[PDB]
């Protein structure tokens, strides 16, 4: 368990001075959590959950050049909408189909 | 009860939502709607909407149909669209083929004033602006054409005709009381069958007036007054589409 | 077609005839007619007219009825009247007696704005001013209350009701296309069985709109639109009929 100076708490597995394997990271400030598989101290695959229940399940960029999400499915709790898609580049989010009512990604 | 929505009642009930037109253009409309209704062979020509532009010369768009049949399980209207810059003199909007209909949906932006404008795509594809305007009107009409349920009915020879004994919609705040115009009268398809968060309904129950606003197309408003049984719909603003509905909601 | 007349339609179509209502009064009517309609319990309530008074303030008069019956060979409407100075608060307009109405008949000239003034007549009689107002209003109403012919019909339990499937008055530029409200729909008593020069009709065939002006009571105007079956009547002016009508003709 690593408690960071900012208040962010990482709980999980370490390997050679970095985060690795299964781990879950809680942000201080924006109460959002990254849960799943870590490699070289960065997120690779899993679920990013907001403070209300909305989330994004899929594959994120690794430690390489940032931990930004790359592809997967968004689910917004306010409207219960779910959309599958990917971040093309410059942050522009392109979806594959129109949103449809669904449920939270409970693996 | 009603057989064709007014222009005055629509412009009055939808004024609060910003759906207003200039007063001089209002008088020009009052004079020059029957002229176009008689020049063309149409029997029901109303005002469809008003699209904005980079100039001040917005596009006023009107829609009219002669026959309205029931083909292949859908109520199809042989619509004809006209456009103008001022309410005086109207021109026609010719339909567009499928290749252009797919090459016109990628041109996001605000339309300019001169309808002789050519956009360029990629070799270079030169597309006229009137084609883009017709594409946007067709898309909005496909997504948004709203009428009260059971307001139409089927007769012999399978023509959709106004229900002259329509007693209004109970619960005018529920989306189940409204339907697309191209849904057959017998089918139980309504706006509820669309995406859940697309449509917003605000119902003044004392004065008995309901407003349905499109959130997928933010500039489309529809009003339905139950006590007098008058329903109308207008579209103000440009015809671009709200892709990221999931984030806004 | 229409269920009740629309105030904005009346003001829009009868504006050329000098029958107008101020902007503040327009908005106040728009917001206050429904409130009084709901409080009273009346299915229908609409602006009946605007009698002009001496000082600045005027008398806006509205009337409302619940259901119209068929009794003694006539269409009996049980109406209730309300008056106001501003378009915000609608007080009641009380009914008057017979001899008091005869005494109203001898009061001439423009009445004064204050509803507390008392007129003097002859043994001296004190006549309240609201009594004079009601006398004039009921005289005008029982003289000229126009409705297009066969736009109402009887039904089970014998109550005259709107005719939902109504073809529209044919030959609408003639007095036979209109009738008095209190005339039964079945009978052929129309607007042509009264004096030969008490009514005037103007017609626009392209717009399809007809205006009927009462000459016995110069301030009574009626319109009927053919394309959309909407009709409405309004009174503007003091409640005096020109007894010297023949010399005018």
């Amino acid at each position: 368990t690593y408690t960071y100076p900012n208040g962010d708490i990482y709980q999980g597995a370490f390997w050679a001075g970095k985060r690795h394997g299964k781990g879950m990271y809680h942000y201080k400030g924006p109460c959002c959590q990254l849960v799943g598989d870590w490699a070289d101290g960065g997120f690779t695959y899993g679920r990013w959950v907001y403070a209300d229940g909305s989330m994004f399940m899929g594959k994120f960029g690794g430690a390489a050049a940032d931990s930004k999400p790359t592809a997967g499915s968004y689910f917004y709790s306010s409207s219960s909408l779910v959309q599958e898609g990917h971040f093309a580049k410059d942050g522009s989010w392109v979806g594959h189909r129109d949103p449809a009512v669904g449920k939270e990604f409970s693996v | 009860v009603q057989l064709e929505p007014n222009i005055t009642l629509v412009l009055k009930h939808l004024a609060s939502c910003g759906a207003v037109v200039s007063a001089e253009q209002q008088a020009a409309l009052d004079h020059s709607i029957p002229i176009k209704r008689i020049e063309a062979g149409l029997r029901s020509l109303t005002l469809w909407g008003r699209l904005t532009t980079l100039n001040g010369k917005d596009y006023l768009v009107a829609e009219g149909y002669n026959v309205a049949s029931s083909k292949e399980g859908a109520a199809v209207y042989e619509t004809k669209y006209f456009y103008s810059q001022d309410g005086a003199r109207w021109s026609d909007l010719q339909p567009v083929d499928s290749e252009t209909a797919t090459r016109c949906a990628r041109i996001k932006g605000m339309l300019s004033g001169d309808p002789a404008k050519n956009y360029e795509l990629e070799l270079v594809f030169q597309i006229p602006e009137l084609a883009v305007l017709r594409c946007r009107v067709d898309a909005i009409a496909t997504a948004t054409s709203v009428i009260p349920t059971d307001s139409t009915i089927l007769n012999a020879a399978s023509q959709v005709v106004p229900n002259r004994l329509f007693a209004g919609a109970a619960y005018p705040e529920k989306l189940e009381s409204y339907q697309h115009r191209f849904s057959l009268p017998g089918s139980g398809v309504t706006l509820s069958q669309d995406l859940r968060g697309t449509w917003a309904v605000q119902y003044d129950a004392f004065k008995g007036v309901a407003q349905v606003r499109s959130l997928l197309f933010p500039g489309y408003f529809f009003y339905y007054a139950a006590n007098e049984l008058t329903w109308g719909s207008l579209y103000v603003g440009d015809g671009l589409r709200n892709n990221d509905l999931i984030f806004m909601l």
